C-alpha cells in the first residue's frame, strides 16, 4: 500500500535535534576560524519564497536532498561529530516528502557546503515548517 | 545448539522504546542475551551479555526507522539473530492523557493535559510532537453504557444539562485525525452531580 | 569611543546598548553597523541608528538580519572633528538567546466560564517560536497561586468560576519559550479585579 503522508507532525522539531544542530553549526564555525578565512563567499542569501504549494515542497525536496549529502559526506570524513541525529531525521523528512510527492501527483565545493550548514537550521525550522502547513500538492 | 530467543516485541507508549523477549527453553546452564540496534550499516551492542530479557532503546531516534538485533548467548558458543523494525514515529502509541474533571450544578468542566515523553522536558508532550493533534471525549451514565462521544476543539470541554443525583463516567484519548490514528481511553472516571 | 557596547536581548527584541567614555564633547552622535556570523567581511549600517544621539538602537528588523545566525554590532562615536575607531559587541545567536515576555491577558468571563486568552507584541518579522503560556490565578488574600498547565498562544486558559462572593481575583501569565531549551519569562503585573 501507498504511504500516506505524515508531514503534519514535523511543525515542531524535537528541541533535541535543534540543540544538536546547534552544536553542529558551532562546531563548523569553530572549524572555518580555526583555519582561517575562506576566499569563496558562502553568504546565507535569502531564498524567494512561492505561494504555490507542491513547487515549496519540491524546493524543500531540493534542500533536504542536499544537505543530507553535503553532511553525510563530512561525516564521512569525520570532521565533526553528532551530525547522527541531523542526518537520519534528514532521511526521515526526506523520504515523507518524497512519499507526498508522488502520492499527490566553478564554485568551490567548500562555500557550497559552508551554505548549506549555515542555512541548515532556517531549513529545519522554516522551509519544512511551511512544507508541513502545506501537505500534499493540490 | 543454543535457542534462540522467542516473541520478541518492541512495546513503546510515549517514545517510550523497550524491546522485550521470551527466554528460550536452554537444556540447563545460564542462557545471556545480546541486543544490538542498526547505525550507519552497523549494528551497535546496546545490551551485551544482560541477564535481563529486555532492554530500553528510548535513546535511539524519535526520527526515522530502525532495525533491532537481539540473540541469545550460552558463555563461548551463541545462538541465532532475531530481528525486527521499528518505526517509533508510526509504531508507538499515545498513552492517556491527564484528566481534569469538575463537576458544579448539572455542569461538568473537562480539562485534558496532553501526554509527555519521557526524554523530553515538561514543555515538549506528545500533543507538540504530533502536531495535527485532536482529543476525543466518551461519556455515559453509569450502568447504562451508551457512549456518547464529544470531540472538543481545544482542551477543554463543558458538559451541560446532567440529570442530577445520577454519576456520569467520561474517557478521553487523543486522537490523529489525519492518520486516523486514536490514543488509549483514559481511565474512565466517574463523577456524581452536586445536588 | 562608546565603552560599554552590548548586545543584549529584551521582550522578544534585540537592542544593542553602550555608554560612553569621559573627555568626550556634548555634540558626539553615534554611528552603529551589524555583522552576521557567516561572511564576516560585510559591515551592514544599521539607518535607523545613524547618526542618533539615543545611546540605545533596536536591532530585530533591519536591512537584512538571519535570526536564525549568530550577528554582532558595532558602534563609534561621530563628531564634526574626528569619529572614534568603532567597538563591536559580543555575538548573539536569536532563536537560542532571545528573551520572551509575558503576554497581555484579554479577560472574558461568562456565568461560570472565565478566559484568560494571551495576547502578544511580537516583532513584525521574527521567526515562529513556541509560545506556551503559564497562568497563575488566586485570590486577594489566598497568597498561594494556582498554576494552570501551559497552552499554546492562541488558546484561551479556561478556569472554572465556583459560585461565591464578590471578591478581588488576581491573575498572571508567564511566557514558556521551548525553541530547543525551555526558556521561562517573568510573571505579569497581577490583573487584579473584583469578581462576582
Ligand atoms: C485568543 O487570542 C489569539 C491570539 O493569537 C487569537 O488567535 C488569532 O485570531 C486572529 C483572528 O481573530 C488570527 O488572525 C488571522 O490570521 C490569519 C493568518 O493565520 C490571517 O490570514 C487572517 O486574515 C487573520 O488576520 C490570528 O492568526 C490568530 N492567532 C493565533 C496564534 O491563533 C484568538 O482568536 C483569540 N480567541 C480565542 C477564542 O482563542
Ligand atoms: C563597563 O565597562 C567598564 C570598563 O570595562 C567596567 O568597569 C569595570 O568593572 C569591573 C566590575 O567588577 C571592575 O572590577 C573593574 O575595575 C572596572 N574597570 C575596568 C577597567 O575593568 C564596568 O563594569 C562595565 N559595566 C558597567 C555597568 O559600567
Amino acid at each position: 500500500a501507498p504511504r500516506r503522508c505524515l508531514l503534519s507532525h514535523y511543525r515542531s522539531l524535537e528541541p533535541r535535534t535543534l540543540a544538536a544542530a546547534k552544536a553542529l553549526r558551532d562546531r563548523y564555525e569553530e572549524e572555518a576560524l580555526s583555519w582561517g578565512q575562506r576566499n569563496c563567499s558562502f553568504r546565507p542569501r535569502r531564498d524567494p519564497p512561492r505561494p504555490s504549494s507542491c513547487a515549496r515542497l519540491r524546493h524543500v525536496a531540493r534542500g533536504i536532498a542536499d544537505a543530507q549529502a553535503v553532511l553525510s559526506g563530512l561525516h564521512r570524513s569525520e570532521l565533526l561529530p553528532g551530525a547522527g541525529p541531523i542526518l537520519e531525521l534528514l532521511a526521515a523528512a526526506g523520504r515523507d516528502v518524497a512519499a507526498c510527492l508522488e502520492l499527490a501527483r566553478a564554485d568551490s565545493p567548500r562555500c557550497r557546503k559552508a551554505s548549506v550548514v549555515f542555512n541548515l537550521l532556517r531549513l529545519l525550522t522554516w522551509e519544512l515548517r511551511l512544507a508541513a502547513h502545506s501537505g500534499p500538492c493540490l | 545448539m543454543v535457542p534462540p530467543p522467542e516473541n520478541v516485541r518492541m512495546n513503546s507508549v510515549n517514545f517510550k522504546n523497550i524491546l522485550q523477549w521470551e527466554s528460550p527453553a536452554f537444556a540447563k546452564g545460564q542462557l545471556t542475551f545480546t541486543a544490538q540496534y542498526l547505525s550507519y550499516r552497523i549494528f551497535q551492542d546496546k545490551c551485551m551479555q544482560t541477564t535481563l530479557t529486555e532492554c530500553d532503546f528510548s535513546s535511539l531516534s524519535k526520527y526515522g526507522d530502525h532495525t533491532l538485533r537481539v540473540r541469545a548467548e550460552f558463555a563461548d558458543e551463541h545462538s541465532d539473530w532475531v530481528q525486527i523494525t521499528f518505526c517509533p514515529v508510526d509504531d508507538t502509541i499515545i498513552g492517556p492523557p491527564g484528566m481534569q474533571v469538575e463537576v458544579l450544578a448539572d455542569s461538568l468542566h473537562m480539562r485534558f493535559l496532553a501526554p509527555k515523553i519521557e526524554n523530553e522536558y515538561e514543555t515538549w508532550t506528545m500533543k507538540d510532537m504530533y502536531n495535527s493533534w485532536t482529543y476525543n471525549v466518551q461519556y455515559w451514565k453509569q450502568g447504562t453504557d451508551e457512549k456518547f462521544q464529544i470531540t472538543p476543539q481545544y482542551d477543554f470541554e463543558v458538559l451541560r444539562n446532567l440529570e442530577p443525583r445520577t454519576t456520569y463516567c467520561v474517557q478521553v484519548r487523543g486522537f490523529l485525525p489525519d492518520r486516523n490514528k486514536a490514543g488509549e481511553w483514559s481511565e474512565p472516571v466517574c463523577e456524581q452531580t452536586t445536588h | 569611543p562608546p565603552q560599554n557596547v552590548t548586545l543584549l536581548s529584551q521582550n522578544f527584541s534585540v537592542y544593542l546598548t553602550w555608554l560612553p567614555g569621559l573627555g568626550n564633547p556634548q555634540d558626539v552622535t553615534y554611528f552603529v553597523a551589524y555583522q552576521s556570523s557567516p561572511t564576516r567581511r560585510r559591515w551592514r549600517e544599521v539607518e535607523e541608528c545613524a547618526g542618533t544621539k539615543e545611546l540605545l538602537c533596536s536591532m530585530m528588523c533591519l536591512k537584512k538580519q538571519d535570526l536564525y545566525n549568530k550577528f554582532k554590532g558595532r558602534v563609534r562615536t561621530v563628531s564634526p572633528s574626528s569619529k572614534s575607531p568603532w567597538v563591536e559587541s559580543e555575538y548573539l545567536d536569536y532563536l537560542f538567546e532571545v528573551e520572551p515576555a509575558p503576554p497581555v491577558l484579554v479577560l472574558t468571563q461568562t456565568e461560570e466560564i472565565l478566559s484568560a486568552n494571551a495576547t502578544y507584541q511580537l516583532p513584525p518579522c521574527m521567526p515562529p517560536l513556541d509560545l506556551k503560556y503559564e497562568v497563575a490565578f488566586w485570590k486577594e488574600g489566598a497568597g498561594n497561586k494556582t498554576l494552570f498547565p501551559v497552552t499554546p498562544h492562541g488558546q484561551p486558559v479556561q478556569i472554572t468560576l465556583q459560585p461565591a462572593a464578590s471578591e478581588h481575583h488576581c491573575l498572571s501569565a508567564r511566557t514558556i519559550y521551548t525553541f530547543s531549551v525551555p526558556k521561562y519569562s517573568k510573571f505579569s503585573k497581577p490583573t487584579c479585579f473584583l469578581l462576582e
